[PDB]
């Protein structure tokens, strides 16, 4: 029976526990005596297990820690919005979105840096802003600041529901366990009502608003002239004047006369020509596609009624003599261990927002937006940036569900068993394509700077050399430039430019070409490939080894978070699965450092540039440049940072500064991560006695950093400093060259 | 003048850098409406501008070979020739509020010490007593060479140490 | 209340609103004196 | 056990390859080897010292 | 115990890897290291030939290939040799593994000879 | 020797609290080589608040 | 082999013994301290040297010390 | 109490077969070989990796370190309240017995046991590194 199970009032609303800090753990409750205290009571804060053994209590302080995030964001949308309306040239820029930059940020005439206020047009003066918002504005119908600043009220009001909701939820009326093991009835709400409502909500949206209010502005009309929405809505002869189909109304909906809704239900592909964005109409028919697809998906598992599937009834069925017992027991895992789900969750949380960048750069969505270069680097990177980090929480949550939540006593010879059970030959294979993939790979690379270095260009690996074409990437291509014709008779073009074909260009820019894979395309897949495989070896390897070691047999009993167990056995440095967290971020960090700068490169060489034939930002010096690594350093760094190192005295100088802030940091990540705590323990005894000479020794005493923390501070610092570096780079270059 | 220096209000270069920041601050305005907020914003950054070079021609300070004012630290140099105001007497001024500073805290540490709860007090702020001591450490530097010249100042050698001290 | 201003009287709590102080402060003067580089 | 590092029976005696590494880092550290006496560390040093200059 | 797979418990797997040159258990170690020799050499000389920095310059890429794939099966000798100095102090004994790398340089350098007729 | 409660201070000099004042918990009457009981206010880098030391090692001051 | 020493400030709470991951020490009857126990390390050949007893040690300073001397196959911890 | 005997014809728990168990040192330089009595059939964690089931009455598995069998040892003693004992196997078929050596389990003190390895004084009191130099190897100053 699944049903509303909720107590009423567990925890009186009081500021008692705010002023006992660390109030949540036994340990922590004592009060400080060291300086350690302070960080164990900020990194130990948000870990409910540390708290309770009780998976109800610990699952009502999740609930209402997502509504607190969701708060927050509403917070942010809000303020997105009310800097839109009210310091923005939002308007400007929708009367001239080729000669206009998007910018909603202004600073204050203070200390000079009023400099950053530049001359974006539209006669305003701040920071140009690269999120893209004006776009997804546009996009969506807005045509005034007022309906913006009406949606940051809208957004704060939701924010306030979110706090609230928060509040209620754990202090008046806080759900029972049982009510958050109903995953089969929140599989059904979620996907027929938050991913199916959601899109058909907005495909209603779109059909009623988006359509006609852009297809004006694609017409040339001023947009204070174009009708405002609600007269589209309440006349409807106005939508019978753009697209007749409207005038029948919804008779040919019931009717299951759909075909003549095809003058907004559209499948005509490619972009539109006088705006690069997809076609509005292609999006209102994809949102309803996709609402009608997930309704149906959301009427599968059983709840109140006999019909339905049930979750652990599918899970058993699926068992094969290779296997043994199968996928019993993941049910009951995947119902009581957090850790578990969010582990899953990140996963294709973080894969998906990889696939979101891919999909947006090659299908550019909102009208202007592949034209506005900077907006489209910073989009892709961005993303690809958190679903890389989404990613390496996936494999630290999986391990902290092997440490604590795992028992084998309930998990016995099962498919996570026999991982476990042959976890060596699953390491020592990808141990080995791990170091095949870099020889060959980065042997390419250094290779062709010997060859290139001793005077003999004919023996590199490159398109006039020795050639290694991607043909299999090259044949996927083919066949989806020539799919619209067989395998797709109704559509009109290709899904999208970049598999071959014409060339749609908007204010003189190109927004897209088809996009031509060479030796060079090939040497950096592979080394995308050897760096993913390098990173799922580190965070796998943490996962098997979690528990148990040939090195540390009892590993479990010492947590998931520990330094190490000691100098013997020739040294145990970093064996807990949190250190391999820690060094797949790192190599995250390389990946993903490496995949941006393809993307960039590429797309300055091959793609982006004026029209006149076109003269691209770079020439065109991918094809012959990019299999040197003498080639990246020069044609790609050293040149592209002309932008960022002589920003000074412009509006772009704050990249400079963070140019060289970020350098900063990053180095400064150098002395956690290259050093160890006992030093700066005997540093902090010399001055802890200079500070008792004079009487102003403190009563919390000084502690060096723990080993783990060090390496954390470590390996966050260099994140922030190499992200921030790149970040700096990109901006400036894209903002300054576009 | 000092080390070859020629004074700011005489130099040519910082003329020439004063005339260039305001040719590219008017190539910037002479590109928007006579009475719009943009052209107001330019023409106060202009007008700071103009003010602060006439008020470092002003105060006598010594510019070099590029036209850029140099600072003068050594105390009698400085005394003598009229440039006292941009070391000297800013070293006196930072080292008056920081020894404040330094004092307040010694003197709170030395307040919460004498309590069943140091450390609480520590992480928890009396803040009427850290108002009370930040409002009677003005006279720091009295009470500094008071408790240096009664021993009070000091520890003495109970203070903690290692095995070969 | 008691409780209130006892933890508004916590350490970061303190620092947030003591360097929210001294920063707008420094702002101020800035402001109101522009570019002070001697006396 | 093997013979090399011939100055030191504790690294002869090690199965492992931290025994070439350790042999190699502590060749010339005369002091802590097997049966050193101060006579011999001075003759090797002085030794020693004609190879550096040859 | 060792995990039960069908890869490592094959029948006719365990045939193939019996009928191999280095398991047959009663052939002397020349022959073995002959016809290890004879595969390997053979198998060795084509990307010298292939890829070498002779390999554009007609009548020298095969010579040049095969000069240096018999190098190569001259230094695997050497290193077969130092392997059995080091190890033992039939095929698993000082001599046995001497006669192995004679018998490995001995059908080497005939599958080079016989790679460049060929 | 010292009798509970009172403070003393430490001639130990491998000893965290060196040259340091505690209070005594207990002195045990047996053989025993360190019977003085001395507790700290602070804790040591093993967190640790106690230790036990010999009569030479404590001076009641 | 490993260097491991038992000092006579050990108050014999036996915490050493339950830290030893591979069973080096043990407690031996002794009249130095109240609890009438001491402890010992009769199998140093099997210490690998990971200080698991020197963290279980409460006196200050230590009463179990170990000095890493020369690596052998035990030492290593190697199961190869 | 006397000292026991290995039974090689004890039944091992069930267990599939790892890739962690047993490597070539084994074979040419040692084994260990743990045996417990049951009292009833539970599921316990391998340590080297995986689920077995353990018999009721004798069981026995062999490991390839001592910290394995001490791990197996702690989680068979800690968690289902058992007495076990694991020896030392050679390749000639040498067995050697150890844990608990004296019979009763080295964390409570037994009679008859002879201190090893004990400095009679405290840390402080051991002598400098110029006292020890020039002996026949390295030493620290506490091995005096
Ligand atoms: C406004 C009235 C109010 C009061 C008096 C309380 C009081 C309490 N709450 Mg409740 N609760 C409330 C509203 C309130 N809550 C709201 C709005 C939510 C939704 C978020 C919750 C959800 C909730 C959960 C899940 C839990 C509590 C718990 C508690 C108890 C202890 C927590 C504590 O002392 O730390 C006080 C914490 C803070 C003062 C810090 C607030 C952190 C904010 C939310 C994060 C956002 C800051 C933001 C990111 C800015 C950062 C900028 C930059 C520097 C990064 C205490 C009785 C806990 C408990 O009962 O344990 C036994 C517990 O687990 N509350
Ligand atoms: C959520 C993200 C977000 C971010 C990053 C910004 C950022 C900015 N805003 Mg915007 N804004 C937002 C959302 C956001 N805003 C929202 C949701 C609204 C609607 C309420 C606004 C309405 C708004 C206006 C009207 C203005 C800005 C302005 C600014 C700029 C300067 C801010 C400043 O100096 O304030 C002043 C600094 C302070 C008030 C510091 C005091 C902080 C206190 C002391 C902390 C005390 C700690 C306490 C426990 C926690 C806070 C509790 C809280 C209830 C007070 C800065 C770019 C200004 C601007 O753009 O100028 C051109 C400006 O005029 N914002
Ligand atoms: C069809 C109804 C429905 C909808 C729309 C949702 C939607 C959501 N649930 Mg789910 N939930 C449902 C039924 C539903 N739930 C049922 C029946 C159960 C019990 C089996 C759950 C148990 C559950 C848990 C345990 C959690 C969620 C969470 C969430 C949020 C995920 C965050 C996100 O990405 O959304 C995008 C964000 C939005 C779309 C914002 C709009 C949200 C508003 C409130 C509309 C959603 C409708 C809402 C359910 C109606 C509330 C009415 C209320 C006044 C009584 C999302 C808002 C997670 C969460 O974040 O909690 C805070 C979470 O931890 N749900
Ligand atoms: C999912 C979101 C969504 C929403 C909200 C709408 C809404 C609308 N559509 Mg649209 N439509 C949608 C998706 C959506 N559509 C999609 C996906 C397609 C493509 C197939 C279309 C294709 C389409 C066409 C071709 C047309 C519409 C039309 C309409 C309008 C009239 C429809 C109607 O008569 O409904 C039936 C009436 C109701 C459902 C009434 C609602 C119930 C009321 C509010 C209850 C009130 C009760 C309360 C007690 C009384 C108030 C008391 C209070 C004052 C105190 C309406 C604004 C028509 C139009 O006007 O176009 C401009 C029209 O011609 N739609
Ligand atoms: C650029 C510096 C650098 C280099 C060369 C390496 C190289 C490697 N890392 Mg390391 N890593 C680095 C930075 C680097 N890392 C940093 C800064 C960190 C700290 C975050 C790490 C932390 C780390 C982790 C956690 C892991 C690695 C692993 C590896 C190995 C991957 C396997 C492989 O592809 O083999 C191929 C070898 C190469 C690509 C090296 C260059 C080979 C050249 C080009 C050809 C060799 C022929 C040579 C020229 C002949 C010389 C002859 C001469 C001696 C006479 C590889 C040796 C992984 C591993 O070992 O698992 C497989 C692994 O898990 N590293
Ligand atoms: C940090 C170290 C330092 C150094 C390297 C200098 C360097 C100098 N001082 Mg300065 N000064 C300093 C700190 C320093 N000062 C401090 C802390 C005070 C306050 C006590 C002064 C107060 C002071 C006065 C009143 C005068 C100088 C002068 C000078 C210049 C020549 C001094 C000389 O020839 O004697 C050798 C240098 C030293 C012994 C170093 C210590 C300087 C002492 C404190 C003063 C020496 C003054 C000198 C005897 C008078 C020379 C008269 C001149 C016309 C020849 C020389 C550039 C003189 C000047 O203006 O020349 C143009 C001068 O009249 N200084
Ligand atoms: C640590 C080295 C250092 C030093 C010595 C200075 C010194 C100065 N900076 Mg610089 N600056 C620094 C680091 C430093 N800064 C850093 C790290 C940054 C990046 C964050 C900056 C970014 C910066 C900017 C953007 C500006 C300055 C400015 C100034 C001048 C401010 C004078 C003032 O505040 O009014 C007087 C201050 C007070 C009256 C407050 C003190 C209150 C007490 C009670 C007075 C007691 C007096 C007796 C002063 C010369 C300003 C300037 O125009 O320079 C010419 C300015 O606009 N700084
Ligand atoms: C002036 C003459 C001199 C003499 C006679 C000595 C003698 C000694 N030193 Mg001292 N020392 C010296 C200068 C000297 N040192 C200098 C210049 C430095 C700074 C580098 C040091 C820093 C130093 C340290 C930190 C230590 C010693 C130690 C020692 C003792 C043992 C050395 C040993 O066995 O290691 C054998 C040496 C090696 C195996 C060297 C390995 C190779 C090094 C890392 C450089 C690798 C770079 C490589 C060659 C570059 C190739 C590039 C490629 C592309 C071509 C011996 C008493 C050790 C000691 O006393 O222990 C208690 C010890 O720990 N020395
Ligand atoms: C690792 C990447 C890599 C690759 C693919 C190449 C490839 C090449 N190099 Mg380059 N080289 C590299 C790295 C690499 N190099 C690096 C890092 C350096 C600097 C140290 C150089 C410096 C260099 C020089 C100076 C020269 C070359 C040359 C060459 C060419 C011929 C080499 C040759 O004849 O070897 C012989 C080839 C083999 C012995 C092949 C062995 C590999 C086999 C195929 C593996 C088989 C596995 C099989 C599938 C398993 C089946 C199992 C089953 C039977 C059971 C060839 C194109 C020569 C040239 O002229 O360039 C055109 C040349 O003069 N290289
Ligand atoms: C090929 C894999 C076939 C995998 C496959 O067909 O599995 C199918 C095989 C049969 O499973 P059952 O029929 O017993 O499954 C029953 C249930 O457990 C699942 O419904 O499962 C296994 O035996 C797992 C063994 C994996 C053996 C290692 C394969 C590793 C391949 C790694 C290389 C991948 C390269 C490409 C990546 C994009």
């Amino acid at each position: 029976k699944v049903k509303i199970a909720v107590d009423r009032n567990p925890v009186e609303t009081s500021f008692e526990k705010w002023a006992k800090p660390g109030h949540f753990s036994r340990t922590l409750s004592k009060g400080p005596n060291t300086t350690t205290w302070i960080w164990n009571l900020h990194a130990d804060a948000h870990d409910f297990d540390s708290h309770t053994s009780d998976l109800e209590e610990i699952s009502r302080k999740v609930f209402s820690a997502h509504f607190g995030q969701l708060g927050i964001i509403f917070i942010w949308l809000s303020g997105m919005y009310f800097h839109g309306a009210r310091f923005s040239n939002y308007e400007a820029w929708l009367s001239d979105p080729t000669h206009i930059k998007p910018s909603a940020q202004v600073v204050w005439p203070i200390v000079g840096q009023e400099i950053l206020n530049g001359d974006v047009g539209g006669g305003f003066q701040g920071i140009q802003i690269t999120s893209g918002f004006f776009q997804l504005w546009r996009a969506s119908g807005i045509t005034s600041e007022l309906q913006l600043y009406t949606t940051a009220i809208g957004g704060l009001v939701m924010a306030a529901a979110m706090f609230f909701a928060g509040w209620f939820h754990y202090h008046k009326a806080a759900p029972k366990l049982e009510w958050f093991q109903n995953v089969e009835s929140m599989l059904n709400h979620h996907l027929g009502g938050l991913l199916g409502l959601g899109s058909l909500a907005w495909a209603g949206h779109q059909i009623h608003v988006s359509l006609p209010v852009n297809k004006l502005l694609d017409a040339g009309v001023d947009p204070k002239e174009i009708p405002l929405p609600h007269d589209l809505l309440l006349n409807r002869a106005i939508m019978a004047d753009l697209y007749p189909s409207f005038a029948k109304g919804i008779a040919p909906f019931f009717t299951l006369n759909w075909s003549e809704y095809s003058d907004f239900l559209t499948f005509k592909g490619g972009l539109n020509p006088v705006t690069g964005g997809l076609w509005l109409s292609d999006t209102a028919h994809h949102h309803v596609a996709i609402a009608v697809l997930f309704l149906v998906a959301g009427h599968m598992y059983r709840t109140n009624w006999g019909i339905g599937h049930s979750m652990k009834e599918i899970l058993e069925a699926h068992r094969g003599p290779f296997t043994g017992e199968g996928h019993v027991g993941l049910y009951e895992i995947l119902t009581t261990s957090w850790h578990a789900q969010l582990a899953i969750n990140l996963a294709l949380f973080g894969s998906l927002s990889i696939i979101v960048a891919h999909h947006m750069y090659a299908m550019p969505p909102y009208p202007y937006l592949a034209t506005d270069y900077g907006t489209q680097l910073s989009l892709f990177t961005h993303h690809t940036w958190i679903g890389g980090f989404c990613i390496v929480g996936a494999g630290a949550h999986a391990a902290i569900f092997m440490v604590r939540d795992y028992d084998p006593t309930n998990n016995y010879n099962n498919l996570l068993d026999r991982v476990i059970r042959h976890r060596d030959a699953i390491i020592s294979h990808l141990n080995w394509v791990c170091i095949f993939l870099g020889f060959h790979s980065f042997g390419l690379y250094i290779h062709n700077d010997t060859m290139s270095a001793l005077g003999r260009p004919q023996d590199m690996f490159s398109d006039t050399a020795i050639q290694l074409q991607p043909v299999f990437a090259q044949w996927i291509q083919n066949t989806h430039f020539l799919a619209p014709q067989l395998t797709a008779p109704n559509a009109l073009a290709a899904t999208s430019l970049t598999w071959g074909g014409d060339l749609v260009a908007v204010g003189g820019k190109v927004a897209m070409m088809p996009i031509s894979l060479g030796t060079s395309d090939f040497m950096v897949h592979h080394i995308h490939a050897f760096t993913i495989h390098v990173t799922v070896l580190i965070l796998l390897k943490g996962v098997l080894f979690a528990r148990s070691s040939r090195l540390i047999p009892d590993k479990a009993n010492l947590g998931f978070r520990f330094p190490c167990d000691g100098p013997g056995r020739g040294g145990t440095c970093q064996v807990s699965a949190w250190d391999h967290v820690f060094l797949g971020l790192f190599w995250m960090y390389n990946s993903l450092s490496i995949v941006i700068f393809h993307f960039s490169w590429k797309m300055q060489s091959d793609v982006w540039g004026t029209v006149t034939g076109v003269s691209h930002i770079t020439g065109g010096n991918f094809a012959q440049s990019a299999n040197t690594i003498n080639g990246w350093l020069r044609d790609f760094l050293w040149a592209q940072s002309s932008q960022v190192i002589q920003s000074y005295g412009s509006a772009l100088s704050a990249y400079g500064l963070i140019f060289l802030g970020a350098h900063f940091v990053w180095a400064f990540s150098l002395m956690f991560l290259f050093s160890g705590r006992g030093y700066w323990q005997e540093l902090i005894e010399s001055i802890v006695w200079a500070h008792n000479k004079l009487k102003v020794a403190p009563a919390i005493q000084p502690r060096a950093l723990s080993i783990t923390q060090g390496r954390a501070v470590g390996v966050a610092h260099y994140l922030l400093g190499g992200i921030a570096t790149t970040w700096s780079f990109f901006l400036a270059r894209i903002i300054s060259v576009g | 003048d000092i080390a070859g220096l020629t004074p700011c209000s005489e130099s040519k270069a910082y003329a020439k850098l004063e005339k260039k920041e305001l040719k590219t601050l008017e190539k910037r305005l002479k590109q928007y409406e006579a009475d719009s907020a943009p052209a107001v914003a330019l023409k106060a950054t202009m007008e700071r501008t103009k003010a602060r070079f006439a008020n470092y021609a002003k105060a006598g300070l010594l510019c070099g070979n590029d036209g850029l004012p140099h600072l003068i630290a050594d105390p009698g140099l400085a005394l003598k020739y009229g440039h006292a105001g941009e070391v000297f007497i800013p070293t006196f001024g930072f080292l008056y509020v920081a020894g404040y500073i330094g004092y307040v805290g010694r003197q709170y540490l030395i307040a919460v010490k004498g309590e069943a709860k140091p450390t609480d007090k520590e992480i928890i702020i009396d803040v009427p007593l850290a108002t009370k001591l930040a409002w009677q450490g003005a006279g720091w530097p009295l009470a500094a060479v008071q408790e240096l010249q009664r021993g009070t100042l000091l520890e003495k050698e109970e203070n903690i140490t290692v095995s070969p001290r | 209340m008691k409780d209130f201003t006892t933890y508004l009287s916590t350490a970061p709590v303190i620092a947030t609103i003591w360097f929210t102080f001294t920063a707008g402060l420094l702002i101020e003067i800035n402001r109101y004196f522009p570019d002070p580089l001697v006396f | 056990h093997k013979l090399f590092p011939k100055f030191s029976q504790g690294l002869a005696q090690d199965p492992t390859t931290r025994r070439i590494w350790y042999g190699l880092a502590m060749a010339h550290d005369f002091e802590s080897h097997d049966g050193m006496t101060e006579e011999n560390l001075y003759q090797k040093i002085f030794a020693s010292h004609f190879g550096q200059l040859s | 115990g060792m995990l039960e797979t069908p890869v490592t418990s094959a029948p006719i797997v365990a045939t193939y890897l019996s009928n191999l040159p280095a398991y047959r258990t009663g052939v002397a170690p020349v022959l073995r290291g002959v016809e290890i020799g004879l595969a390997h050499g053979f198998l060795l000389a084509g990307p010298f030939i292939k890829l070498g920095p002779l390999r554009n310059v007609p009548e020298t890429a095969e010579i040049a290939g095969s000069l240096s794939a018999a190098g190569l099966v001259l230094i695997l000798a050497l290193c077969l040799s130092i392997y059995g100095s080091a190890q033992f102090q039939p095929l698993f004994s000082a001599d046995g593994w001497s006669e192995f790398a004679a018998g490995f340089l001995v059908g080497g350098e005939a599958g080079v000879a016989w790679a460049y007729v060929c | 020797g010292p009798k509970r409660g009172s403070l003393v201070k430490i001639l130990r000099p491998e000893s965290y609290w060196f040259n340091q004042v505690g209070k005594v918990v207990s002195v045990d009457q047996s053989g025993v080589r360190y019977p003085v009981v001395v507790r700290f206010e602070n804790q040591n880098y093993a967190g640790v608040t106690t230790n036990n030391y010999a009569l030479d090692e404590v001076v009641a001051a | 082999a490993h260097i491991v020493k038992i000092y006579d400030t050990c108050i014999g709470c036996t915490q050493c013994v339950r830290a030893c991951p591979l069973d080096v020490l043990e407690m031996v009857p002794w009249d130095g301290c109240k609890a009438s126990q001491m402890a010992s390390a009769p199998r140093t050949e099997d210490c690998v040297g990971c200080k698991r007893c020197e963290t279980a040690c409460p006196t200050d300073f230590l009463s179990v010390r170990v000095y890493l001397g020369s690596e052998s196959t035990r030492s290593m911890g190697l199961s190869y | 109490w006397t000292v026991p005997t290995l039974n090689p014809d004890t039944p091992s728990p069930i267990f599939g077969g790892s890739t962690g168990g047993l490597l070539r040192k084994a074979q040419t330089e040692e084994f260990y070989v743990i045996t417990w009595e049951a009292k009833k059939e539970q599921i316990f964690e391998m340590p080297t990796g995986g689920a077995a089931i353990m018999r009721q009455g004798p069981n026995l598995l062999k490991f390839g370190k001592k910290e394995q069998c001490l791990a197996l040892t702690t989680q068979l003693r800690n968690k289902f309240k058992l007495t076990p004992c694991f020896y030392r196997v050679f390749p000639d078929g040498k067995v050697q017995y150890l844990h608990p050596a004296d019979g009763v389990y080295p964390e409570k003190v037994n009679a008859g046991r002879v201190g090893a390895n004990q400095n009679m004084r405290r840390i402080g009191q051991n002598v400098n590194p110029i006292k020890v130099k020039f002996s026949g190897r390295m030493m620290s100053p506490a091995e005096i």
